[PDB]
């Protein structure tokens, strides 16, 4: 979940393996901006998963 | 802003129609919504849903 490779001095590779958190595309996010989750988010996320 | 005809009186909030419209839906399970009691946004309120009698198109 929470793995990061560029975390050597400098940005170089590390010791770790990239997570789902990074290997995720940054345009599939949707941010809540600190409210409940609901049941109208999830049929935006299936949408955005299934337009690809 | 737009404007909710409550039985009481009228609120605001930042949702578009449209989203109001889907939350007034039968197969819907959420019952609320965020906004204002007044235009200046002072006071924040916690709406119900079943509350709304017509929102101001």
């Amino acid at each position: 979940f929470w793995g990061d490779s560029k975390l050597a001095p400098g940005g170089q590779e590390g010791l770790q393996f990239d997570g789902i958190n990074k290997m995720i595309d940054p345009e599939n996010t949707i941010d809540l901006k600190g409210n409940y989750l609901e049941e109208k988010h999830i049929n935006w996320g299936s949408q955005l998963i299934l337009q690809n | 802003m737009t404007k909710l005809r409550l039985i009481t009186g009228t609120v605001y909030t930042e949702m578009s129609a449209a989203e109001v419209r889907s939350y007034l839906q039968r197969g819907s399970k959420a019952g609320t919504i965020n906004g204002y009691e007044d235009e200046a946004k002072t006071v924040p309120i916690l709406i119900s849903v079943e509350s709304i009698e017509y929102i101001y198109l």
